[PDB]
C-alpha cells in the first residue's frame, strides 16, 4: 500500500539515530574526563565512599 | 634548628617528577579527544545533507 506522508521508517531511523548520538556523547565525555562516575547519577553508592 | 628548618624546603624529587609525568601524559589524551570531538558531529551532519 502506497500512501503520502506516511514515512514511518524515517521516524524509526530518527529514533535509533538519536539514541546512538546520545551514547556517543556520553562515551566521549567519560573518556575525555578520565573518570568513571562523574556527575552524580552514574553510581548512587560510590560517591560517599 | 637548621635540621628542623630544612624540612619544608622541597619534597623528595621523585614524587614531583611522577606528578609531572602523569600530567604530561594526560594532556596529550585531552588534546586528541578534543580533536576528534571537533571532527565528528558537524561532518556527520554534512554527510546527512
Amino acid at each position: 500500500a502506497m500512501y503520502i506522508n506516511t514515512n514511518v521508517p524515517s521516524l524509526t531511523a530518527q529514533r535509533y539515530l538519536g539514541e546512538t548520538n546520545n551514547a556517543v556523547s556520553k562515551s566521549l565525555e567519560r573518556l575525555s574526563s578520565g573518570l568513571r562516575i562523574n556527575s552524580a547519577s552514574d553510581d548512587a553508592s560510590g560517591l560517599a565512599i | 634548628l637548621t635540621a628542623a628548618e630544612s624540612r619544608i624546603r622541597d619534597l623528595d624529587i621523585a614524587d614531583e617528577m611522577a606528578k609531572f609525568t602523569k600530567n604530561q601524559i594526560l594532556a596529550q589524551s585531552n588534546i586528541s579527544m578534543l580533536a576528534q570531538a571537533n571532527s565528528l558531529p558537524q561532518m556527520a551532519l554534512s554527510l546527512l545533507g
